[PDB]
Formats: C-alpha cells, structure tokens, sequence
C-alpha cells in the first residue's frame, strides 16, 4: 500500500513537497517512482531513482525543477517540486516498480496510491 | 548557448542470442543521428558522403563528432559501415551499422510462458543536457510474415522514452544528461516446450499413480522405484534443454511435485501394509490424482 | 621551476554489473566505468570553458606531450575491452580521464562449501610505467548498482565495497623508485542457495531416503535386487548434477552427499548378504530399519565438522 | 486458406495513371506477405513490388523507376498499388499472390493463392 | 597453527627495531603471514605481507619505505626490519596468518593472531 501527500494549491512559480508512505513488503526505496496525469490525459513519468547508484531518472518537463529524495528510515521518498508552472497541474501519484525492464514505464509499476492533486494557477 | 538538438532513428533488424544466466541479448539494427552545425561550402553545393576511415579525416579538422553511448551495451558493440552527410546547411547525418550485446532485467520464472523487454538505451558520453540534448527518437523494426517459425512473438511497436538523468557525483545545472530508451515487447513461443516438455512430464507424473492398482505390496513397492528413476531420467533431459537459471521456474517445480509424489506413494505403500493389509488406503487411486493437481494449481500462482 | 612531487591522482569506480564467473579458472566479468583525476599545469581552452576530447582525439593530445598515465588492472585477464573513453581538460590545470571497460578478473575463490559459498570480487588498480614518487593514489570511491529485489539475482551483495591504498615494492627493480601505488577495491556475495537446495538437494534426499526402504521387502532376492535400482538411481542423478554444476578441481557439498549415497546403498547391499547367508534368524537383522538411518545420519553429523 | 481479388485496371493513354486494389480474405494476419506481380502474354510472370523487411521500406522491380507505389490498409486486409506515368511498356494483367514460405520476396515461387488478376492496358 | 611475536621494546624517534614472528604447527609457508598493528582506541591495521608475485612485498600506506619484510622458510619465520620511528607508531603489532580469502590487506582474512608485541616511540 502507498499513500501520497504535500499537493494542494500553489501560484505559478511557487513550490510543494509531495511525500509517499510506503508499507510492506519493501526492502528499498529504490522501487518507487512518481507519475501524474492529468484530467483526459495519459499517466505520465515524473521521476524515479537510477539504476547506478548516485543517478536519478527523471521526465523531459523536470528540467531541473523537481528532485527526489528518500527517507530509507521511515521508508519514503519525497519529491520537492519548485518552479512550478500551470503545466504541471495534475493528481500525483505514487507507484511501486514490480518487475519488468524499463523504470520510466508504467505498466510496470503497481500498489498505486490514491494520488495528491497538484494544481498551479 | 542552446544545446544541440540531435534527432535519433534507430532500426532493429534482428534480436535473438539471449544468455538467460547473463541477463544478456544481441540487438543487429542501424542507428542515425542528425543534428544541425555551422554551415559549409560542399563540393557542387550539394550533400556529401563521407565514409568509414574518411570520417576520421574530417574530425581531426575539427569537424564535431559527439559520441553516442549505448548505457546498456556489453562490451564494445561490433560497428561495421558507416558514413557522414554532410549539407551545406549546416546538418550534420550521422549512420552506422552495429551489432551489440545488450544486458537488461529478464525474468524467466514462468517459463516457458515468460514476456521479456527487450531495451536499447543511448545517452552522450561527455555532452550533458546543456550541450547535448536528443530531440525526438524514432524506431523502425521488422515486418514479420508469420511469426510461427520465430522463438520470440513481438507484441506492439516499439516504445519510446526521452529522459535526464542526473548524477550526484558531478557536484551548477551541468550534471543531467539526455537518454534514449526503446523497448521491444515479446513473449516467447511456448508451442515447442508444451508439446515435447510438459506434456511428456504429466505422463510420466500421472503413470507413476498406476502403482496403486497393483495387488500386492511386493509390485507397488518396487515399481515405485522404477518411477523414481524415470524422473531422473527425465531431470537431465530437461535439464540439457532448458536454460540455465539461477532459480526454479514452473517446470522445475512439476519436476520437484514428481519427487515427492512418488516419495509419497512409498511412504503410503509402506503405511499402508504394516497399519492394522489395509487395501482400503492402498484405494488411493483418486486421493493422490486429486492431491497433486491440487498443490499444482498453487504452484502457478505468479 | 620543476615540481618534482609525485602526482596525486583520485579515482572512481562505477560497477555496473558483475557476472559470469567462471569457476575452474576462477575468473568473473566487471562492466564498469574508471575515472582518474589529476591537476597538471594549467593551460587555455577554447573560451576559458573545460575541453572535451573523446577517443581518438585522445592520441592527438598525447603526442603534443599530454600526459595521459596508463593504469593497468593487476588481475584483469588479457587486455579488458574498453569502450569510450574521454579527457577533460579544465583552465585551471585539472585533467579528467573516464573511460567504460569490460574485463575478466581474476582471484582466489573457494567453492567447496558450495551452494552456500562466499567470495570476495576484487579489482586491483596500478599504474603500469610510473613509481609512487611521480604517480601515487590519493583517494578511491567506488559506486554499486541501485538493487530492486535479490530473489532473482545469483549473488546477494553483503554491506558496502572495501577499498584500500597500498603500496607494493618489487625487489626486481635509483633509490626508493621500485614502489608503485595501488587501489584494491572488494566486493563482499554471497550466492543464492535457493535454486540448488530444491533442485538438486532435495531430490537427492528423497533418493538416498527412498533408498533406505529396501529394508522393508520381505524376500531377500527382493532386497538385494531393488538396492541396484536405487544404485542405478543414484549414478543417473550424479549425471544430471554434473551436467548442470559447475566443474571444480575439489568436492562440493552436493559431490559429498552423492558419495554418502554411493556409500548408503553399497553399505546394506553388504547387511542384506551378510543377514541372509550367515545364518539360516535373517528377517530379524532385516529389522534395522529405523538403525540403518540413524547411522547414516549419524556419520552424516561427523561429516560436518 | 486465403483468397486474393485484384481490380482497379483498366485503358489508360500512355502517361495515364490507375490504382490497382487486392482484397484479402481469411486465414491472413497480415498483409506483409501481399505482392504484385504482372504478366503480358508472350513472356514471363515477372515480380513488381512488395513490401521489404525492415519497416517503412518497399521492394520493386527495376523497371518501376519509382512510377509506382505500394499502399496498405491492414485494418481492412487490402494494398494498393498507385501506378503513374504508365508507359505501353506496363501492358499486362496485374496478379496479386501471398507468400507461402522460402525467404526471397522476389520469386514467385514463394507465392500462392494467386488471384484471377486484373487487365492493365496502355496505348499511345 | 600457532604464531608468537617478539623484537617488541622502547625507542626514541628515528631509532629501529627488528620484529620476528616465530610460526609453530601446520604451516604450507611463510607467505601466508602477515604483520598488523592496533593502537590504543585505533582498529588493528595491515602493515606488511608478500606480494601475489614473486619478489613483490605488499605495504600500508603509512610505512613510505621505512619497513622492509623479510622471511627464512627455512626456519619458519618473518622478520620486520623498522627504521626511522615516529610517535605514530606506537601500537601492538601482532602477527596473523591469512585463513583464506582473496584480501590480503583485510585483518577479516587473517587468524591465528599471536600474543602481540608492544613498540613503543617517544
Ligand atoms: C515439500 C516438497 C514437495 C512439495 C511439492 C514441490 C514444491 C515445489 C515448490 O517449489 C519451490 O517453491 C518455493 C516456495 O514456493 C520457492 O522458494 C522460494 O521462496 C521464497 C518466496 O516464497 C523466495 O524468496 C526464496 O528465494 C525461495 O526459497 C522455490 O523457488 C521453488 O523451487
Ligand atoms: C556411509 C555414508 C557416509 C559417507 C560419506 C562420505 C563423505 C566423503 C568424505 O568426504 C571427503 O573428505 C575428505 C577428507 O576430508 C576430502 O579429502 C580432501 O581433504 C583435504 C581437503 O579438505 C585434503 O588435504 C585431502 O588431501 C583431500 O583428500 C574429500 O575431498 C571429501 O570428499
Ligand atoms: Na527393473
């Protein structure tokens, strides 16, 4: 099971940090991975950890604005969103790798959260 | 200073020669880069080729000739042909042929019925994103007439992913560069381990039950054997086909449920004549059936 | 003006994956980057901006009198296959070297305890041409892979890597030059018992076990003659084993337990004989069915010290 | 198994264009292994186009010169042939054939279920 | 196999001592020793032990030529020759046998540890 946090409403250019509980059967962080979607669009890749240690993976439209972190002691990642832009509005989720050979692809990704609405004016 | 904007086209002609212990494939395609430089004069102003040891000529004069890493390549891939267009533009097209071996994750537990992806994945050596940054990426691979005589049955056209990674071991904004990845979905064709494998195996498996219906404990004991050691003989035959794994998939399995199944049995025949000449126990003709098919339906549950 | 000191040089090492160990030439593949950084005279670049020069622009600069040290890996196996490989050179001096490399090392591995070995994957760093006195290491950083899930990896990697910085002092070599630097790093696995306990361990138990029951025929004959069968039983499962075991000058613990059966069945051929013709009385010897586990089990226990 | 229709030919002057069709009907999965062929009376049924091994590349004869184009349809089981700038010299009736198996898009012999064909005529 | 350290004692700073670790059981060679050290509050650090190759003598980092090992397989024993001390010496050097391993420099590979001899520099 995986639970997100830290959306809301914030003004064009302003900042959030989104947080994911993760509980169970996890040994790492590393397996967890951000996405959003937006009303009528597809979910999308945001950001997750890399395969080397040290390098992180994220989507194109980041450029730099997002960074994710993780807390192996409470077991969580957080991804601190700066710069924000009314692109970038959309439910937030967060997903649990399972598997399969490509991290930036959701259909290898399950024990979806309920997802943290992001919305930028 | 913009990046450059390099757009990639990679063709896949063939993908075969997995290595199931090393997590390992080869991928035989070509690979086109083009990007937009200064412009230049050309010969009759028109494009011009330039090929293989010639290109060298041209980068030593300060011609830019990024290198395009495969991430996920095993060893220096085999390059064969290729070649420059240079347009009097500016654009710059580089082509070339290549054959790698290429590592990703490949489970095979459910074999043979597994689904593997198979990936590429190209990023610049020394350029970051501020330098160096792909465009767009386009795939093109085989138009297959029929796909029963093929190991591999490919599902859906190839997916595309442009990406930045950023490494924290480069210490402003100069530690993220720019990955291609494309994937190739296909399960593998089962129809050859079905027929020759499982089945045969269930055969053997379920002939083992026939003990039960031999009316003295003298037969039913020592056939038990002869069973036994049909599984065995049947365990190198398995296993000088199958892959080599470092774990069980589902055949293992059936061939494990075969050891105990038959363990089992002379357990029982043995119980069963030393109890109270109890053949109402040795009538477990459908207790045993039904036992096996059982535990063998749990055993498929990934 | 000289400065004569040696140059300190800073490596990393980023191993993306290490596999295909081969056991009777105790060898294993490490895919991998190398990074070497040192600080040279400084210079001017194109814009006061670092420069990059990927491979064979490399040989260029080395002839203009760029000093591009070679470091050897000491237990490599033939020349490794290096990709890429790139030099930056910043204003200030600094000289950056990265290279991707795939190599066959070498070193002493032990699998007697087999499945359930653990080795130590070393990579040893020197410079091939060069002393400590003009060429010595000054720090060693080495980055792993980011794991998911272990349960389907052959090797389970055990606490972060070891490095050290020593130097080594060849008698076969001016004063104080026969002393070169080196970086040893150590990768701590431990192999994954599992495929080998339910494949090959346990059918084997069953075999030796189902062996056992020969005791409770009821007919010499039939006891005497079953013991082939499960000979026979035992000899075909040492060739599935080796079939698919990797080959070893020394016994493994799966060769021992084929030897404890060879044993097993040999040991009651020679009570089922001795029971039926020293006597003529037998039946009741035959009754070691419960005696003759225990004493199997019982050395079984002596052989694990 | 399958059966192949073709239509679409006709009279034309010579610089004319047509668009032959072939309809596919049943045990067929993909139209990959559709090609057209001709053949005049007086010579041989020689090979036209069809579609190559690599995606987004077609195989023609020598004497098509880029006049013609293969389409395809695989939602609705048929390819086109778009011919233009017709010579007297593409005089022939048009065959359409599925390949049955060898691996040489080229020859005939790999092809079956021909179809009853469709008459291309070009005058001057 | 049992190994006892000796050539300990006090001296002052640029002196020089001569240690010698004696080994008494089942032995294959003396290339298999290994000279460690452990000051008070410090872990027990690799000092000295042969090279994999012939003629090749593995050292710690803070030795910079001033020791030199040196062994008579006849006699069964190593010698470590010290010179030009340092206060930072000051340590008990014991004397371990590798059990194994591929990690010559790791003390984790070594047993068989002797009593331990004190050097002491002032
Ligand atoms: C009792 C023996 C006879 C029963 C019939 C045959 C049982 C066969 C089951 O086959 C065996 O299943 C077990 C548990 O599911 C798997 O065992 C696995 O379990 C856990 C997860 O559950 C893994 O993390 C672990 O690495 C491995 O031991 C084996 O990989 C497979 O070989
Ligand atoms: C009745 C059923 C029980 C029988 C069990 C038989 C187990 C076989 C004994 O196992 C056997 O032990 C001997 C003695 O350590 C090992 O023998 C080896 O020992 C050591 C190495 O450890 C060497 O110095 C020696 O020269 C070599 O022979 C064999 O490699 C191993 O196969
Ligand atoms: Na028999």
């Amino acid at each position: 099971q995986l639970q997100e946090s830290g959306g809301g409403l914030v003004q064009a250019g302003g900042s959030l940090r989104l947080s994911c509980a993760a509980s169970g059967r996890i040994f790492s962080t590393n397996v967890m991975g951000w996405f959003r979607q937006a009303p009528g669009k597809e979910r999308e890749f945001v950001a997750t950890v890399g395969r080397i240690g040290g390098s992180t993976v994220y989507a194109d439209f980041v450029k730099g604005r997002f960074t994710l972190s993780r807390d192996n002691a409470k077991n969580m990642v957080y991804l601190q969103m700066n710069s924000l832009k009314p692109e970038d509005t959309a439910v937030y989720y967060c997903g649990a790798r399972i598997g399969g050979s490509d991290r930036l692809a959701p259909e290898n990704y399950g024990y979806w959260g309920q997802g943290t609405q992001v919305t930028v004016s | 200073a913009r990046p450059v904007d390099v757009s990639v086209s990679i063709f896949i002609n063939k993908i075969y020669g997995v290595n199931t212990l090393e997590q390992t494939y080869k991928v035989d395609g070509y690979i086109v880069a083009q990007w937009t430089g200064k412009p230049r004069k050309t010969p009759g102003d028109k494009p011009l080729i330039v090929e293989n040891t010639q290109i060298e000529r041209w980068i030593n004069n300060g011609l830019w000739v990024p290198a395009l890493e495969f991430i996920n390549v095993v060893g220096s891939p085999d390059t064969g042909n290729k070649r420059l267009m240079l347009f009097p533009d500016g654009r710059v097209i580089y082509n070339a042929r290549f054959l790698g071996s290429f590592s990703n994750d490949m489970d095979f537990r459910l074999f043979p019925f597994d689904r593997q992806q198979f990936v590429l994945e190209l990023e610049p050596f020394s350029y970051n994103n501020q330098q160096l940054r792909f465009s767009d990426i386009q795939v093109y691979t085989e138009n297959i007439d029929n796909e029963e005589i093929d190991e591999w049955w490919i599902r859906g056209k190839a997916s595309t992913h442009i990406s930045d990674i950023r490494y924290d071991h480069l210490s402003p904004n100069q530690n993220e560069f720019s990955r291609i990845t494309v994937r190739i979905d296909a399960v593998r064709n089962p129809s050859y381990y079905l027929w020759s494998f499982i089945l045969p195996l269930g055969l053997i498996i379920a002939a083992s039950w026939s003990v039960f219906w031999l009316e003295s404990f003298s037969e039913r004991l020592q056939t038990s054997f002869t069973c036994m050691l049909t599984v065995v003989a049947y365990a190198f035959y398995t296993s000088n086909i199958l892959p080599r794994l470092p774990y069980t998939t589902v055949i293992d399995q059936m061939i494990i449920a075969g050891y105990g199944s038959i363990f089992a049995a002379i357990l029982l025949i043995i119980f069963a004549h030393h109890r109270q000449d109890d053949l109402l126990i040795q009538r477990s003709r459908l207790a045993f059936p039904l036992g096996f098919l059982a535990i063998g339906s749990v055993l498929v549950i990934r």
